């Protein structure tokens, strides 16, 4: 989350940590990534591996 | 030259399964919360409970193929009784002032727990441990 | 040079003599009891 | 041979002679006190009721060196009880010796009983020297060295005693400026002691080396000739220390003097190695202070901070102002060379505590200089590396530092000339205050821009939703 | 008689050794080579 300051990328790991908060296009990109990850989680957990096995 | 010096008292000596290797636990006299766990060779450097050891860490011995040392040349090791050479395989940046350094002296393991102030300079690839008693 | 004020003085003052308690020599630390003891039959 | 004798007697089941154990303890006195004490305990167990005054006294002294105060006191009490069975010829001498040992134990515990037994032994035997030395030493401690007449009388009583002369020289070194005596009087006394009594006494040689080092350090350097004379005095002191090392290579104080000379000669590495070896040998306040000084000269400011902190906690217990000054200086140096604000905050806090302990103009000027450096460093910092709170604290410290500079300028004898104080205060007030206010305005604008972006983003997100 | 019977555990020069002696022979040699022989 690029809005909440305590749930963002750490400032010592990126050199561009200043001009990162408040962006909306970048937040849209991050939301698209997270939605894709949630879709993957749903797919794997509900269709492919239903008993939770994840070492394949 | 040197990167860390301190004096420790041995709380426990664990021989375990081995006949020639013992694991000692020590705490710095001057600055508490600085712990030291170390595997040493019993035959060449025996230590007993409650002994006092002077532990020094250095990245070099000066003042790539190894060779037996000539008697003429001199190094930092001449002042100590027990010298080992290892590699740092984990530098743990943990809590606010809890730093763990793991070193492996050819399979003999060491863990130095302490604060960032003392152990900041221990972020190296290789380290010598010089021990005096 | 208007900077921090600090004085450096190395301390190498010799301490006062300790005057520890004196050991007492044994009876076998004197020559005549040694002569008496060694010449025992 | 004695170990073989013990083994043969044990194999033959024959009574081991305790005299062999006494001889073994006497031999191990110079090698291992633990083995000597164990053999003496075995001899005492073998004797049982046949224990003598000498065995009990040596056991008590062994436990005294082992810091076993309770066991040493019990052994001394048993020795005093067994003193009643001593033959009358040696009874007076052994009673004097046991009373001297008991007075030593009291001097460790409580000085009043020590002084009482010292007076009793002095009336009993005025000829003994150690009793008078210890009694005069306790009197000097109690009276803060106001008994120079007693020390001079003791020197006159035993001019040939090395212990008396060493104690007199120690008293001279301690209170020469208080008593207003000649600076070279102790030097001539030690020279006379070395020439006429014993030229191999390491105490007088170390005292002469310290006096010569002090003379060389206080000597003003103006040209090459004065530097050569100072180097000659240091060479004489080094010859004294080398003679001491020739007498005994295990002298920590000679190495300490050599390291001090090397520090004066800017040989930092050798002095650092010597001081580390001394710290490994013995741990007192002076060694830690010298290690901190050398680390400051070696630019290892963090190790200097640690050494000064360990020295303060171990010995000074947070009471000495000089160690606090050293801690503040080391923190200021680390903050200056590494551009760290927290080092400046810690130095300011330590200086404030030291001032609250002392309230001296020097520490007031130290606080002013620290606050001025803090304001300059914060102003030099970018907006992204600071915040409004640090700016406000720096500005308040700047105001307090200007007021304290004006206060120092009104004093009688400030550490620095009042014209310099006024000039620095004017120079800071004209420019640095305005630069701080501009930095505050820029920081406020930067925070407002951040908040505007944060509030505008959420509305667009809600509109998209 | 007291002087004959008295014995002191540690010597006047050896008092700095105590229960744990250490050698500074290398330090003395370096001091001789770098102060007395200093050029």
């Amino acid at each position: 989350d690029l809005m909440d300051e305590k749930n963002s990328i750490k400032p010592d790991v990126i050199e561009y940590a200043a001009d990162i908060l408040g962006d909306v296009e970048l937040q849209k990109e991050l939301n698209s990534e997270y939605e894709q990850l949630v879709s993957d989680r749903k797919f794997l957990r509900e269709i492919v591996f239903v008993n939770g096995d994840h070492n394949w | 030259s040197a990167l860390f010096d301190d004096i420790f008292t041995v709380q426990t000596v664990d021989n375990g399964r081995y006949n020639k290797v013992s694991r000692i636990i020590g705490i710095s006299t001057t600055n508490s919360a600085i712990k030291l766990t170390l595997d040493i060779n019993n035959e060449m450097f025996p230590v007993s409970q409650d002994d006092s050891l002077t532990v020094t860490l250095a990245n070099s011995l000066s003042l790539k193929s190894w060779r037996p040392p000539k008697p003429t040349d001199k190094s930092l090791a001449d002042d100590y009784d027990y010298v080992m050479f290892g590699t740092v395989y984990k530098f743990e940046e943990g809590d606010e002032d809890k730093i763990k350094v793991y070193v492996s002296f050819g399979g003999l393991l060491m863990c130095l727990e302490g604060g960032y102030k003392s152990l900041a300079s221990l972020k190296q690839d290789n380290l010598y441990i010089l021990i005096r008693r | 040079r208007q900077d921090y004020i600090a004085k450096v003085r190395y301390q190498n003052d010799l301490p006062a003599p300790p005057c520890p308690p004196k050991l007492l020599k044994y009876e076998i630390e004197k020559e005549a009891p040694q002569k008496e003891f060694l010449k025992d039959s | 041979f004695l170990e073989k004798y013990v083994a043969v007697c044990q194999e033959e089941n024959y009574p081991i002679l305790p005299e062999a154990y006494l001889v073994l303890s006497r031999v191990y006195e110079n090698k291992d006190l633990n083995v000597a004490l164990d053999y003496l305990m075995k001899a005492n167990d073998i004797l049982g009721d046949k224990a003598n005054v000498y065995v009990l006294n040596n056991l008590g002294i062994y436990h005294f060196f082992r810091n076993n105060v309770s066991q040493s006191s019990d052994f001394f009490a048993q020795s005093l009880e067994a003193l009643n069975n001593v033959s009358p010829q040696n009874k007076e001498a052994l009673s004097i010796t046991l009373h001297y040992n008991k007075a030593r134990v009291e001097e460790v515990s409580n000085q009043s009983e020590a002084e009482k037994l010292y007076s009793k032994l002095m009336e009993k035997c005025p000829g003994y020297t150690s009793n008078k030395i210890r009694y005069i030493y306790l009197l000097a401690l109690k009276s803060n060295g106001n008994n120079y007449a007693d020390v001079q009388q003791l020197l006159d009583d035993f001019p040939s005693d090395l212990e008396v002369r060493s104690f007199y020289g120690w008293f001279l070194k301690r209170y020469g400026r208080k008593n207003g005596l000649k600076q070279d009087l102790e030097s001539q006394h030690h020279k006379d002691t070395l020439i006429n009594y014993d030229k191999h006494d390491c105490y007088a040689l170390l005292s002469l080396g310290n006096i010569y080092a002090t003379i060389a350090r206080e000597m003003k350097v103006t040209d090459q000739k004065q530097n050569e004379i100072k180097r000659q005095q240091y060479l004489r002191a080094a010859q004294f220390y080398h003679k001491v090392l020739s007498i005994d290579p295990k002298n920590i104080y000679a190495a300490q003097g050599i390291a001090i000379i090397f520090s004066d000669k800017e040989r930092t590495g050798l002095a650092l190695e010597i001081f580390k070896k001394v710290r490994d040998t013995v741990q007192d306040l002076g060694t830690f202070i010298n290690l901190g000084h050398c680390f400051m000269e070696a630019k290892q400011f963090g190790k200097a901070i640690e050494s000064y902190t360990i020295a303060l906690e171990k010995f000074s217990n947070g009471m000495d102002s000089k160690l606090l000054v050293l801690i503040g200086r080391a923190w200021y140096h680390r903050g200056f060379y590494e551009k760290s604000m927290d080092a400046y905050k810690k130095a300011l806090e330590v200086s404030e505590q030291a001032y609250q302990l002392s309230k001296l103009p020097a520490l007031r000027f130290n606080i002013v200089f620290i606050q001025f450096q803090i304001a300059d460093f914060v102003k030099s910092l970018p907006n992204t590396q600071r915040d409004l709170t640090t700016l406000e604290n720096a500005l308040s410290g700047l105001n307090d530092a200007i007021k304290s500079l004006l206060k120092l300028a009104e004093l009688e004898q400030p550490p620095y000339p009042s014209e310099d104080l006024k000039a620095r205060a004017t120079m800071g007030s004209n420019t640095l205050r305005n630069q701080l206010e501009r930095a505050i305005q820029d920081q406020q604008d930067y925070e407002m821009s951040i908040q505007e972006k944060l509030r505008t983003a959420r509305r667009k997100q809600q509109l998209d939703e | 008689e007291i002087a004959s019977n008295e014995r002191v555990l540690i010597d006047h020069n050896k008092v700095l050794r105590g229960l744990k002696p250490k050698d500074f022979s290398s330090v003395a040699k370096d001091c001789e080579l770098r102060i007395l022989k200093e050029k």
